[PDB]
Formats: C-alpha cells, structure tokens, sequence
C-alpha cells in the first residue's frame, strides 16, 4: 500500500522516525 | 493570479495590545507553513520561527524569552501574531510567507510580500 | 566556550587573480548559506535567499553554491561598487547565529 | 554515544520489528540536537530542551523507525485516525521528544 518511486510527489518520500521515551544517571549533558 | 497583501504600519503606544494579520487564499492554508522573519531596522534580518496550522506547533528562536506567542485560527484560515505588552524590542518590520510544504523536504519561502512594519512609541 | 576563527584575514594578488574567503560553523551546515551587502548609510537586505529563489527585480550578480565544509564564490564581473562585508551566514528552522564576520575593502 | 550505527545506519528495520537498543554509560551532546535543525520535525512532550544539558536522564529509550509524511499528524495528542485507533495507541500524556 506504500508507493515509493523514484518519479513520485516528493510527498510521498519516506521519513525516518526516532522517538525518544522517558520512563519515571549513566548519560548526563556534554560536561561543564 | 494568486495576490497576497498584508496589512499596513501599524504604530501604538507602550502597554497597548496589537494583533497583526497575514492572509493567504487559493491553497490549502493549513498544508503549507506559514514563516515569519523579523528584522530590526538599521540591521539584519533575525530568523524567529514558522507556524504549522496543522497542530499550531511553535519553534522559538534561541534568543526567544517567551514574552510573545504565536496563535493561528482554522476557522478562518488566516494567520495572527499577537503582543500581549508592546514594547521598545517590538519596533520592527515583519514577512509572511508561505514556507516548505510539509511533505517537501527542500526548504523554500515561494513568495515574497511587502511586510508589515510594527512601531512602539 | 565556542571559539571559531576565519583565516587567511587578508590577501594579496595581482589584478584578475581569484580570491576565496572561507568560513566554518562548530558543525555542518550542509549548504544554509546566505550572502548580505551592507552599505554605508543603509542597512543589510536579504536578496536570494537558499540560492534557488529568485525575486523579481532582484539582479543576477548575487549568487551562491557549495554545501557541506568547503564553498567557493565567484564573480560573474567585478564592479566597483561592489565593495562590502560579507559574512558566513548559517540558519535552521529553530533559528539564526550571526558569525563574527571578516571585513575585506577593495580599492 | 553510539548513536553513529543507530542514526546513520544503512538500512532500518521494519516497523513492526522496530530495533530497540539499550544506550548507556555514555555521554550524549544535545547541543547538536537544539542548537541545529538539520531534522524537520522535532516535537518535545512533557520536556524541555533547554534543561536537558542541566539534567540527567536514566534508562534512555529510543524506537526508530519509517513512515511517510502525511501520518506525523495522527501521532499527536487528543487525535483520531485509523493507525491510531486499529493498528497502535499511545497515551495522551506521553512524555518524549
């Protein structure tokens, strides 16, 4: 059902998706 | 024949509400992103943020301080910036236009309008 | 904390010769790059803006190309008063940084 | 962080056998992520991207994936539509980015 052609609507592109979840110490900013 | 106009200098006394318009027709309103571009005069341009219909999703400036907001009524089809307490950092002029379609990637601003000048004083 | 710089700052050559300033963010930028002419009484104006769109009335003497780190400029014909400051212009859609700048004068 | 294979990687998994991958004892620079918007959409819940440098976060989630455009609407809080109701739900107080 995905149409995804080289000749297509540029509408039609795939788009890469990354969520990030947060859950209520590792990782922590880019230091100080 | 696609026209787009917005309003005129508009000059209102320190502690008074404004509320500036840009209209846009012959196209769906709400599936093109609307960019807004400010512009101290005597200075550059300072890139501030564009506004989807869609979701009403406001992007700030790094250097924003959460003193104005962005609204977009759907009802109307018509996009609105307003100052809740005008003051000297509001004297500018501003464009709208008619951003990257969401479902391009490739950023443009197709049109350019004559700008609306907004003057604290 | 972020501490960038444009070098060479100024350059000599012979009449004709091809000069080519170059001006790096702390990241890429792939190709945001603007190009502003500051006058003396009047203020910047953005003419083409993402090199691709032209305004009507908007001469054709302004142009830019190259992405990633490396952009180069050329000059369709030299005029003189085409003397100005140009400096390294990089946008996003969240915002805009204005860079130190590099000021070049022509005589 | 390891985010160089993840990001860029050639090819990704399918959506319904999205890859998720634990990242931990690393450190992350989100000044890239806020200070530049080489990716079109960014949409934080419940967060703001201006404390991330001044807090700490623990247990680090990430799900990526492909999808096409006109379905970023449907993923939204107080929204109706066919993925959203037959194929996967989220909660309307989801907090992310």
């Amino acid at each position: 059902s995905y149409g995804f052609q080289p000749t297509n609507g540029v509408g039609y592109q795939p788009y890469r998706v990354v969520v990030l979840s947060f859950e209520l110490a590792t990782v922590c900013g880019p230091k100080k | 024949q696609v026209q787009l106009v917005q309003s005129g200098a508009e000059v209102k006394k320190p502690g008074e509400s404004l509320r500036i318009s840009c209209k846009g027709s012959g196209y769906s309103f709400t599936n093109y992103w609307i960019s807004w571009v400010r512009q101290m005069p005597g200075k550059g341009l300072e890139w501030m943020g564009r506004i989807d219909p869609s979701d009403s999703y406001i992007n700030y400036s790094p250097s924003f301080q959460g003193h104005a907001t962005i609204s977009a009524d759907k009802s109307i089809s018509t996009a609105y910036l307003q100052w809740g307490s005008l003051k000297a950092s509001d004297t500018a002029m501003y464009y709208c236009a008619r951003g990257r379609n969401y479902l391009d990637s490739r950023g443009r601003f197709d049109y350019w309008g004559q700008g609306t000048l907004v003057t604290v004083s | 904390d972020i501490v960038m710089t444009q070098s060479p700052s100024s350059l000599s050559a012979s009449v004709g010769d091809r000069v080519t300033i170059t001006c790096q963010a702390s990241q890429d930028i792939s190709n945001y790059l603007n190009w502003y002419q500051q006058k003396s009484g009047k203020a910047p104006k953005l003419l083409i803006y993402d090199a691709s769109n032209l305004e009507t009335g908007v001469p054709s003497r302004f142009s830019g190309s190259g992405s990633g780190t490396d952009f180069t400029f050329t000059i369709s014909s030299l005029q003189p008063e085409d003397i100005a400051t140009y400096y390294c212009q990089q946008y996003d859609s969240l915002g805009f940084t204005f860079g130190p700048g590099t000021k070049v004068e022509i005589r | 962080c390891p985010f160089g294979e993840v990001f860029n990687a050639t090819r990704f998994a399918s959506v319904y056998a999205w890859n998720r991958k634990r990242i931990s004892n690393c450190v992350a620079d989100y000044s890239v992520l806020y200070n530049s918007a080489s990716f079109s959409t960014f949409k934080c819940y419940g967060v703001s991207p201006t404390k991330l440098n001044d807090l700490c976060f623990t247990n680090v989630y990430a799900d990526s994936f492909v999808i096409r455009g006109d379905e970023v609407r449907q993923i939204a809080p107080g929204q109706t539509g066919k993925i959203a109701d037959y194929n996967y739900k989220l909660p309307d107080d989801f907090t992310g980015c």
